[PDB]
C-alpha cells in the first residue's frame, strides 16, 4: 500500500512535530499562581413552572432573560431578575433535546427527535409566538441549535453532520460532514466565524462557518462528548465526557491543555460553561451535582449542591452575573 | 482516488498551522483571566448592592 | 411591595402563564405514553392496524377513556443508544418479538445481549416491559423443521410448540437481573381480534395503579 | 399495685411525647417547595400530624404533671385548656384520618377526576372544613358544663356521666363512622388491586397494608368506645360494674394511639423514608 | 392589527351609554386594554385599564364607579359601560392595548376613536407651551415636567411621549426615555432626567406636526400632559 503508509506517516510525523515542539504542561507553569479558595455560591433564584425534566438553556444577550426547553413540550422565556415567565411557547413534538436564544433578543430556535429545527418569533405584531422558519432536512435527532445572526443559525445532528442554515430561504446553506457518530454539542465563538462541535466518536473538531472547512481535530477522551463551550475570548474550549473528564484543548496547540477529573467522581459530565473572566469552569454532573473547577489548577473551588436529579444545563450569563443551571428535577437554580 | 484526496488535503493544511505551543499560549489564558479578574461577579464577589438578584 | 405599576402586571402575565402550564401539564401526565420496540423484521404493520385508528413517528389511539400515544422504533436509525434517555417516564415499553425472528438470518446472543444491555441500563431496568407473541398462524409450522442446535446452544432436546413457549419465558427471566423493581408481562394470544388491546389495557393500568400506590405510599 | 402503674404511665406518656414531637416536627417542616411532596395526600398528613402535635405539647405535660404530683394542683384554667385543646386535638387526628383515607381512595380507583377534585389548596378548603366540624364537635359538649378531674392517676378529661345523648353522639357518629369509612375506602383499594391484577409477600404486605393503616388506630380507640357506649345508659351502674385497671389500659392505649397514627403515616411512607 | 371602536353619538344628561372596541388581528385575550379618551380642543385625559383575564381593573378618580369595563376574551370585544353622563364625559374616546412583559412597548398600537357627545396625590405634567411655528429642516426641542421623580428603584422612567397628527389617533413615540417605538422614524429622540424630559426631533419633516403629547405611568391614574402643537 501507498496512501496508508503515507497517511500513517502523515499523522505520526504531525504528531511528532507537535510533540517535539510541545513545550511543557499548563499547570507546570501556573503551579506558583496562588488559589482561588471556596466559592461558596448561594442559591439566589428557584425558576419552578415546568413539570418534567430539563434538557437545555439559554441566557439572553442582556444577562437578565432565559429560555428552557422541557420534555413535557414546553419552551418557557424567564425574566431572571423578578423570576417572572415572559413567554410561553407550546411546541409540536415534546422530544426537544436543545433549545437557543437570539443574540438580538428577536428569535428562539428549539428542535430534537423530530429532526426539525423550529424557530419561534418573539418580537411580532400580533403579540403571540408563531413559528417562523421549521428548517427541515435532517435525517436524525437535532443537537445544539447556535443562532449567529437573526438569519443564520448552525445545528448540529446526529445525521454525523452539522448545518448552517438560512431562515430567510430555509436551505441548508452550508453542510459540515466528517463525523463517525451523533454529533452532541457545537458551541459558536465569541467572534461568530468559528464553531467546534463534539460527538459520540470520541472526538471534537473545530470547523469554519464560512468555508465548510474541517479546520482541526481533536482527540483524547474514551467516551462521547455530552456538552462543549467556549472559553470567552475564542481560542481554547472544554468538553465534557462520560468518561468523567472535562478536558481543556487549545485550538491552536492542537493537544489538550489539562484534563479536569477527580478520582471520587463515579459519572460522566453533562454541560460545561465558563466565567466571564475564564477562571471558573464550571461542570454539571450526572450524579446530584455541579462543580465549580479553577480552570487553571483544575481543583473543585466549590460544589453547587441542589437538583434532586442529574444537572442537565448550565449557563454563565454575558456580564458573568450568573449560573442557571437546570436538572431533571424541573427547577432552573440561579447562583451567584 | 479522490475519496481520501480531500481527507489528506485537509490533513496538509493541518499541516500548515499558526503553531502556537502549549507554552506561547499558556500565558495568554493566564492574561486572559487575569486582566479581566475585577470584571468577573463570581471569581471576586459583587458588594450585595450591586447584586441585582 | 415595591413594584411600579408595570411590574404588577409583569407578575400577572406570569402568574397566568403558570396557570395554563399546570393546566396543561394536568392532561400532559394523565396521558399514557407507551414506547414500542421490536427486533428485526418481527411485524409491525398488523397491530398497528389492531389500534383504534422522519423523525419520532407516533401514534394515537384512544381506548377506554384512557388516551394512548405510542411512539415507534421505525423513525431513528442511530443505534448509539442516545435517544434513550428521553424516554423515561413513560408508562410502559410494548416489545414485540415474535418466534419467526430466525427466518431472515444468530438471533441468541444479540438478542439477549440487548436484553442485558437495557439491564445494564438504569433507565430501563425499573420500567415494566410489554411482551408480545402475537399470531399463530406460522409459530407452529417451523419448530418442526429440525432440533434447535443450529443456533441456539442453551437447549438440546425435543422442540413442541408451547413446552418451549414456556422454556422461552423461563430463560427470558433468566435475563433480567432484578425483578425488584421492573415487572414483565408476557402474551401468548391468538392475533385475531382485540385481544391484543386488551394486554395493552390491563397490562398498563396494572402499571398506573401501582405507581399510584406507590405514590400515595401506600402498598 | 398503685405503685407499678404509676411507675409506667409517666415513661409510657413521656415516649409518646418525645417520639411523636420528634417525628411530627421531621413530618410538618420536612416538606420542600420542590414539591416532589406537597400532594393532597401530603397536606392531610401534615394536618394529622400539627393536630397530634397540638395534643403533644398543650395538655400532655399537664397530664405528667397530674402524674408528678398524685393528686392534682392546679385549677379551672389547665383544667378547661387542657380538656378542650386534648378533645379538639384527637376528634381532629381521627377526621384527619378520615380524610386522608378517602384521599387515597379518590387517588387510587376514581383516578379519572382527582385533579380537578384535589388541587393546591381545594385541599385546603377540605382541610378546612374537617377543622369546622371537629370544632362543631368540640365546642357545645365542652362548654355545656359538662368537662371535668378524672381523679384516679387521670386528669381533667371528658367524663362521659351527665350528657348521655352527646356520648352516643361521640361513640358513634363520630368516632365509629371513621370505622365504617376507613375500612371501605382500604378495602376497596385492595380488592381494586387484586382485581385489576388480571393476568394468569404474596399476602404479607398485600394485608398488612391495609391492617396497618385502619386496625391498629381501630383497635387502639374501640375498648374505650366500649367503656363510653357502656356507661351511656347509666354511669352510675357501670362505673361500679367495670373495674379500674382495664379503665387505665383502655385509655392509655388511646393516649399511645394519638402518637401510633403519626408513626404509621410518617414512618410507613417510603418516601418520607427516603425523604429523611 | 385593527383595532376600531362603535358607540359614539349624542345624548342627553343623565343617561347611559355603552362602547365596544372590537379587535381584528392580534391576540387580544393577551392583551391588557386602556380606554382613554380626550375632551375637543384640550388634551388626553385616561379613563380606565382593564388587564389580561379581567384580573385587574384600574379607573380614573373623576369617574371611579361611574363607568365599568367589560370584556369578551374568546369574541375579541371590549366594553365601557358609563352609568350616568354629564357634560364632560363627551370626548372622542380611544381603545389602546398594552402587554406588560420585560421589555414590551405597552402603549403601542391606538384605536381608530369615537366621539361621544352630551348636551348641556395624583402625579401633575406641565408642558410648556401650547403652539410652536417651525419650518421643515429645523431640529425641534419639546420639553415637559413631573411632579415626582419618575424614576423608579428598576431604573426604569415611565414616561411616554405620544404624537397625535391632525385628523388622526394617537401614535407612540417613546415608551421609557430613549426606546423608540415599533417602526417610527429613527429621527426622534428622548432624554431627560427624573423630572425634567425633552423630546428631540432632528430633520424634521412635514408630517411630524401635530400635538405631541408626554404621559407617565409609574403609579395609577395615569396622567397625560397638556399638549404641545408644533405649528407649519
Ligand atoms: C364516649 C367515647 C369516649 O370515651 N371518647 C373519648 C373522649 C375524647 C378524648 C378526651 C376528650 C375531651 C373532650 C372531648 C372529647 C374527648 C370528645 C368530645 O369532647
Amino acid at each position: 500500500d501507498q496512501l496508508r503508509q503515507e497517511a500513517e506517516q502523515l499523522k505520526n510525523q504531525i504528531r511528532d512535530a507537535r510533540k517535539a515542539c510541545a513545550d511543557a504542561t499548563l499547570s507546570q507553569i501556573t503551579n506558583n499562581i496562588d488559589p482561588v479558595g471556596r466559592i461558596q455560591m448561594r442559591t439566589r433564584r428557584t425558576l419552578r413552572g415546568h413539570l418534567a425534566k430539563i434538557y437545555a438553556m439559554h441566557w439572553g444577550t442582556d444577562s437578565r432573560l432565559l429560555v428552557s426547553a422541557s420534555q413535557d413540550g414546553k419552551l418557557i422565556i424567564w425574566d431572571s431578575y423578578t423570576t417572572n415567565k415572559v413567554h410561553a411557547i407550546p411546541l409540536r413534538s415534546s422530544w426537544v433535546m436543545t433549545c437557543a436564544y437570539a443574540p438580538s433578543g428577536n428569535y428562539v430556535a428549539c428542535g430534537g427527535l423530530d429532526n426539525i429545527c423550529s424557530i419561534y418569533n418573539l418580537k411580532t405584531r400580533e403579540g403571540n409566538v408563531r413559528v417562523s422558519r421549521e428548517l427541515a432536512g435532517h435525517t436524525g435527532y437535532l443537537s445544539c441549535c447556535r443562532f449567529l445572526d437573526d438569519n443564520q443559525i448552525v445545528t448540529s445532528s446526529g445525521d454525523t453532520t452539522c448545518a448552517l442554515w438560512d431562515i430567510e430561504t430555509g436551505q441548508q446553506t452550508t453542510t459540515f460532514t466528517g463525523h463517525t457518530g451523533d454529533v452532541m454539542s457545537l458551541s459558536l465563538a465569541p467572534d461568530t466565524r468559528l464553531f467546534v462541535s463534539g460527538a459520540c466518536d470520541a472526538s471534537a473538531k473545530l470547523w469554519d462557518v464560512r468555508e465548510g472547512m474541517c479546520r482541526q481535530t481533536f482527540t483524547g477522551h474514551e467516551s462521547d462528548i455530552n456538552a462543549i463551550c467556549f472559553f470567552p475570548n475564542g481560542n481554547a474550549f472544554a468538553t465534557g465526557s462520560d468518561d468523567a473528564t472535562c478536558r481543556l484543548f487549545d485550538l491552536r496547540a492542537d493537544q489538550e491543555l489539562m484534563t479536569y477529573s477527580h478520582d471520587n467522581i463515579i459519572c460522566g459530565i453533562t454541560s460545561v460553561s465558563f466565567s466571564k473572566s475564564g477562571r471558573l469552569l464550571l461542570a454539571g454532573y450526572d450524579d446530584f451535582n455541579c462543580n465549580v473547577w479553577d480552570a487553571l489548577k483544575a481543583d473543585r473551588a466549590g460544589v453547587l449542591a441542589g437538583h434532586d436529579n442529574r444537572v442537565s444545563c448550565l449557563g454563565v450569563t454575558d456580564d458573568g452575573m450568573a449560573v442557571a443551571t437546570g436538572s431533571w428535577d424541573s427547577f432552573l437554580k440561579i447562583w451567584n | 482516488i479522490a475519496q481520501a484526496r480531500k481527507l489528506v488535503e485537509q490533513l496538509k493544511m493541518e499541516a500548515n498551522i499558526d503553531r502556537i505551543k502549549v507554552s506561547k499560549a499558556a500565558a495568554d489564558l493566564m492574561a486572559y483571566c487575569e486582566a479581566h479578574a475585577k470584571e468577573d461577579p463570581l471569581l471576586t464577589p459583587v458588594p450585595a448592592s450591586e447584586n441585582p438578584f | 411591595c415595591t413594584l411600579s405599576a408595570e411590574d404588577k402586571a409583569a407578575v400577572e402575565r406570569s402568574k397566568m402563564i403558570d396557570r395554563n402550564l399546570r393546566e396543561d401539564g394536568e392532561k400532559a401526565a394523565r396521558e399514557v405514553k407507551l414506547l414500542l420496540l421490536g427486533a428485526g423484521e418481527s411485524g409491525k404493520s398488523t397491530i398497528v392496524k389492531q389500534m383504534k385508528i422522519t423523525g419520532i413517528v407516533e401514534t394515537h389511539f384512544t381506548f377506554k377513556d384512557l388516551h394512548f400515544k405510542m411512539f415507534d422504533v421505525g423513525g431513528q436509525r442511530s443505534e448509539r443508544k442516545k435517544w434513550i434517555h428521553c424516554f423515561e417516564g413513560v408508562t410502559a415499553i410494548i416489545f414485540c418479538v415474535a418466534l419467526s425472528d430466525y427466518d431472515l438470518v444468530n438471533r441468541m446472543h444479540e438478542s439477549m445481549k440487548l436484553f442485558d444491555s437495557i439491564c445494564n441500563n438504569k433507565w430501563f431496568t425499573d420500567t415494566s416491559i410489554i411482551l408480545f407473541l402475537n399470531k399463530k398462524d406460522l409459530f407452529e409450522e417451523k419448530i418442526k423443521k429440525s432440533p434447535l442446535t443450529i443456533c441456539y446452544p442453551e437447549y438440546a432436546g425435543s422442540n413442541t410448540y408451547e413446552e418451549a413457549a414456556a422454556y422461552i419465558q423461563c430463560q427470558f427471566e433468566d435475563l433480567n437481573k432484578r425483578k425488584d423493581t421492573k415487572e414483565i408481562y408476557t402474551h401468548f394470544t391468538c392475533a385475531t381480534d382485540t385481544k391484543n388491546v386488551q394486554f395493552v389495557f390491563d397490562a398498563v393500568t396494572d402499571v398506573i395503579i401501582k405507581n399510584n400506590l406507590k405514590d400515595c405510599g401506600l402498598f | 399495685r398503685p405503685s407499678w402503674l404509676a411507675s409506667a404511665l409517666a415513661c409510657v406518656l413521656i415516649f409518646t411525647i418525645v417520639v411523636d414531637i420528634l417525628g411530627n416536627l421531621l413530618v410538618i417542616l420536612s416538606v420542600y417547595r420542590n414539591k416532589k411532596l406537597r400532594n393532597a395526600g401530603n397536606i392531610f398528613v401534615v394536618s394529622l400530624a400539627v393536630a397530634d402535635l397540638v395534643v403533644a405539647i398543650y395538655p400532655y405535660p399537664l397530664v405528667l404533671m397530674s402524674i408528678f404530683n398524685n393528686g392534682w394542683n392546679l385549677g379551672y384554667l389547665h383544667c378547661q385548656v387542657s380538656g378542650f385543646l386534648m378533645g379538639l386535638s384527637v376528634i381532629g387526628s381521627i377526621f384527619n384520618i378520615t380524610g386522608i383515607a378517602i384521599n387515597r381512595y379518590c387517588y387510587i380507583c376514581h383516578s379519572l377526576k382527582y385533579d380537578k377534585l384535589y388541587s393546591s389548596k381545594n385541599s385546603l378548603c377540605y382541610v378546612l372544613l374537617i377543622w369546622l366540624l371537629t370544632l362543631a364537635a368540640v365546642l357545645p359538649n365542652l362548654r355545656a358544663g359538662t368537662l371535668q378531674y378524672d381523679p384516679r392517676i387521670y386528669s381533667c378529661t371528658f367524663a362521659q356521666s351527665v350528657s348521655s345523648a352527646y356520648t352516643i353522639a361521640v361513640v358513634v357518629f363520630h368516632f365509629l363512622v371513621p370505622m365504617i369509612i376507613v375500612i371501605f375506602c382500604y378495602l376497596r383499594i385492595w380488592i381494586l388491586v387484586l382485581q385489576v391484577r388480571q393476568r394468569v409477600p404474596q399476602d404479607f404486605r398485600n394485608f398488612v397494608t391495609m391492617f396497618v393503616v385502619f386496625v391498629l388506630f381501630a383497635i387502639c380507640w374501640a375498648p374505650l368506645n366500649f367503656i363510653g357506649l357502656a356507661v351511656a345508659s347509666d354511669p352510675a351502674s357501670m362505673v361500679p360494674r367495670i373495674p379500674e385497671w382495664l379503665f387505665v389500659a383502655s385509655y392509655y392505649m388511646a393516649y399511645f394511639n394519638s402518637c401510633l397514627n403519626a408513626i404509621i403515616y410518617g414512618l410507613l411512607n417510603q418516601n418520607f423514608r427516603k425523604e429523611y | 392589527v385593527q383595532l376600531v371602536e362603535s358607540g359614539g353619538g349624542l345624548v342627553q344628561p343623565g343617561g347611559s351609554r355603552k362602547l365596544s372596541c372590537s379587535a381584528s388581528g392580534f391576540a387580544f385575550s393577551s392583551f391588557g386594554m386602556h380606554w382613554v379618551r380626550q375632551a375637543p380642543e384640550k388634551g388626553l385625559e385616561w379613563v380606565a385599564y382593564i388587564s389580561s383575564g379581567s384580573g385587574t381593573i384600574y379607573y380614573a378618580d373623576t369617574v371611579k364607579g361611574r363607568f365599568t369595563i367589560s370584556r369578551d376574551d374568546p369574541k375579541n370585544t371590549l366594553f365601557l359601560q358609563m352609568t350616568s353622563l354629564r357634560s364632560e364625559d363627551t370626548a372622542m374616546y380611544y381603545c389602546v392595548r398594552s402587554i406588560y412583559y420585560y421589555g414590551s412597548s405597552p402603549f403601542d398600537f391606538w384605536g381608530q376613536g369615537t366621539t361621544l357627545t352630551v348636551s348641556s396625590s395624583d402625579i401633575v405634567m406641565t408642558q410648556a407651551t401650547s403652539s410652536v411655528p417651525v419650518t421643515p429642516g429645523e431640529s425641534v426641542s419639546i420639553s415637559c415636567r413631573s411632579s415626582k421623580s419618575l424614576l423608579h428603584s428598576n431604573g426604569n422612567t415611565y414616561l411616554y411621549w405620544f404624537l397625535q397628527r391632525p385628523g388622526q389617533s394617537p401614535q407612540l413615540l417613546i415608551y421609557r426615555m430613549s426606546n423608540l417605538a415599533s417602526g417610527v422614524p429613527d429621527r426622534f429622540s428622548g432624554s431627560g432626567s427624573g423630572t425634567a424630559f425633552t423630546l428631540t426631533i432632528s430633520r424634521l419633516e412635514a408630517e411630524d406636526v401635530g400635538v405631541y403629547y408626554c404621559m407617565q405611568h409609574l403609579e395609577y391614574p395615569l396622567t397625560f400632559g397638556a399638549g404641545t402643537k408644533l405649528e407649519l
